[PDB]
């Protein structure tokens, strides 16, 4: 009977001093901020419309390049893979360990942000990628510039790699909402682009597919999830700039889990809002891998 | 995931 | 252990009083949360940086104000995309286009015909990387219609000496004549010209074999040297051969500056040497080729 | 009585507090390490649910 | 150098 006030008065003491913590922490973290991290990364000689192009020229080394996909953009810096499948790749996306924050307004994902490359351990060159999200304008135009493939890697906590192809890739310009299409699918990873999460049925299954889709941002709901709520939006639940529907079979520049295994409950609105690919982990699970590579296609 |  | 009902009220207050207590914490703490983002949203502050004055090459960046060495885009009258290079400016007004740097062995050298027309290696503001710019671009820099350019070669042994050799009208042609290097005369320098050949003592056509005016440009899968042999595979790397050398600065990077004849595996001398100023078994520590219009030189 | 629903008041008023808690753990979690690639260093830390699950299974078990 |  009285066991009650008992446990209760235990748990909102500890958590008081959970709040503690916290507090600490986050006050702890405001001071480091005070100051940023840095980075240096000399240039390289060869440069070129983007990777593809760099490779054809010598560029054999996986690192930082410039390049100017068109002489009326100013050239600016992406990040190379020239190992994977024959090289060429430029990365237009990239999560490996949670450094950057996905959860950003339009403008932002628009122009691109995060780190495109850093120090390799005593280096004068970058040679290692940082998180980044190179930038719908950029992503775009590299797109229109001839048939474009899409390359989608990924891995688990554990060392599992699964990859999907994408042999036709385009994104419109942002007077089109960056609309988003893909085709001549392959890989291990599942189709979820195309399909949709393969776990669900009919309706279910449909609404969950990215071809076709419009782009979305916390601040600018274009996903094809009809309401009157404003807090019924898949950028916001999901938190992260994507080609959502209603809402995804993949959330790449979803939040970045630590471990992998993550519940409803640890989510901010209680939806899978991870570093997810349900076609190969369900819902449930954050990568601890992504990324996105585009290249020439050429038949 | 899906929204019903 | 068992209090009395009066107790039950005092207490079930307490509890509703730090819950409360609680959620206000959490209503702050999540506010201090926001205001911790807005702090991690810009990227690593990278070091290096690329200026914004452009030109057709270095000089005409100098004269657009431009005053410290750095990186700067540029872009020849001929060039059909512009590209990045290493400028270097000094307190007299002078721009320099670099295309060759050598200081520490930490690029090889050794590589083919596109490598050595498109370009290798990093550009550093500090001017502190080695890399070659490219035969096109040097192409490109050095024929601008009635611009009369000069070339100026740097060295640098392991005892802090450094001399100089400079070459008027330098001129590097396009890739249909295989970049044929040429210029008009030595201009003079402490470090010899090493480019009218050398002789060696061991023939008496060697100061012939080994002058590069007037010599094509040869890596080991593109040869057109003068000996039936294969100069840069043999040597290694990229560079205007005849039979074969008497200056050679892309060659292999030896350390300490002195080297033998056992060094190399065939035999022959193949560093970074130049004849008129130092043993052919002596491979430079620092190299730097640069360029600049002629009428700027004196 | 005037006691008894007072009590149902705080049990739900905990196990709601708990969950939120338990989120805010995960998403302060989250947040530090995105400024990894932003500020100079990154709090060293590491979560752990077990506390914050164990107490919501001792609070049920109060519920009953 | 020069091949002899
Ligand atoms: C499509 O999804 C809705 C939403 O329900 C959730 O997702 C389902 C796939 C399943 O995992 C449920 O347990 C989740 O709650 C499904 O909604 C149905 O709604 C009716 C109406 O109340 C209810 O009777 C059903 O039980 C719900 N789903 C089931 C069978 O559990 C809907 O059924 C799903 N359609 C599919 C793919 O069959
Ligand atoms: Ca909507
Ligand atoms: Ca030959």
């Amino acid at each position: 009977i009285p066991t009650n006030l008992r446990v209760l008065r235990s748990i909102l003491e500890n958590l008081r001093s959970k709040i503690q913590k916290l507090e600490s922490d986050v006050s702890a973290q405001m001071e480091y901020c005070r100051t940023p991290c840095t980075v240096s990364c000399n240039i390289p000689v060869v440069s070129g419309k983007e990777c593809e192009e760099i490779i054809r020229k010598g560029g054999e080394t996986s690192e930082m390049y410039l390049i100017q996909p068109d002489s009326s953009v100013k050239p600016y810096r992406v990040y190379c893979d020239m190992n994977t499948e024959n090289g060429g790749w430029t990365v237009i996306q990239n999560r490996q360990d949670g450094s950057v924050d996905f959860g950003r307004k339009w403008d932002p994902y628009k122009q691109g942000f995060g780190n495109v490359a850093t120090n390799t351990d005593g280096k004068n060159y970058c040679g290692l990628p940082g998180e980044y999200w190179l930038g719908n304008d950029k992503i775009s135009q590299l797109t229109r510039m001839g048939p474009t493939e899409l390359l989608i890697e990924m891995e688990d906590w554990k060392g599992d790699k699964v990859k999907a192809h994408y042999g036709g890739f385009t994104v419109q310009n942002e007077a089109n909402k960056y609309q988003i299409s893909v085709n001549k699918y392959r890989g291990t990873a599942g189709n979820a682009l195309m399909d949709g999460a393969s776990q669900l049925m009919g309706e279910n299954r449909t609404m969950t597919i990215h071809n076709g889709m419009f782009f979305s941002t916390y601040d600018r709901d274009n996903d094809g999830w009809l309401t009157s709520d404003p807090r019924k939006q898949c950028s916001k639940e999901d938190g992260g700039g994507w080609w959502y529907n209603r809402c995804h079979a993949a959330n790449p520049n979803g939040r970045y889990y630590w471990g992998g295994q993550y519940t409803w409950d640890m989510a901010k609105h209680g939806t899978d809002d991870g570093v997810v690919w349900m076609n190969w982990k369900g819902s449930w699970y954050s990568m601890r891998k992504m990324s996105m590579k585009i290249r020439p296609f050429f038949p | 995931g899906h929204r019903p | 252990y068992e209090a009395s009902i009066l107790t039950h009220d005092s207490s079930i207050r307490y509890l509703q009083e730090i819950y409360n207590s609680n959620n206000q914490k959490i209503v702050n703490l999540k506010e201090k949360v926001a205001q911790l983002a807005a702090q991690c949203q810009e990227p690593c502050k990278d070091t290096v940086q690329i200026h914004d004055i452009t030109g057709k090459d270095c000089q005409d960046i100098a004269n657009k104000g431009a005053k410290q060495s750095g990186l700067y885009f540029i872009k020849p009258l001929k060039a059909n995309q512009q590209f990045l290079v290493y400028c270097e400016i000094d307190g007299s007004g002078n721009g320099w286009t670099v295309f060759q740097k050598r200081l520490d062995g930490s690029v090889d050298f050794k590589k083919n015909w596109i490598q050595y027309k498109e370009g290798f290696g990093h550009l550093s503001p500090t001017g502190t990387t080695e890399f070659w710019l490219g035969n096109e671009k040097i192409h490109l820099i050095s024929t601008q219609s009635a611009i009369p350019y000069a070339l100026r070669v740097e060295l640098e042994d392991w005892n802090g000496r450094t001399s100089t050799a400079d070459y008027a009208m330098f001129k590097v042609g396009p890739e249909a004549d295989k970049y044929r290097l040429t210029y008009a005369y030595f201009a003079g320098g402490d470090a010899g010209d090493a480019f009218d050949g050398f002789d060696f003592g061991d023939d008496p056509s060697d100061k012939f074999f080994t002058s590069h005016n007037g010599m094509q440009f040869s890596t080991w899968d593109n040869d057109n040297d003068k000996f039936e042999g294969n100069c840069a595979e043999q040597d290694g790397s990229g560079w205007w051969m005849n039979k074969c050398h008497a200056g050679h600065l892309n060659g292999v990077y030896y350390q300490g500056g002195t080297y033998s004849k056992a060094s190399t595996p065939n035999g022959y001398d193949n560093g970074i040497i130049w004849a008129t100023w130092k043993t052919r078994w002596y491979s430079m520590k620092k190299t730097t080729m640069k360029i600049i219009p002629f009428n700027r030189l004196t | 009585i005037e006691k008894v629903q007072h009590i149902q008041l705080l049990q739900k008023n905990v196990r709601a507090q708990l969950v939120d808690m338990k989120r805010l753990e995960v998403d302060i979690d989250i947040k530090i390490r995105s400024c990894r690639g932003s500020c100079s260093r990154a709090l060293a830390r590491e979560v752990d649910l077990k506390d914050y699950e164990d107490q919501q299974k001792q609070l049920e078990q109060v519920i009953a």
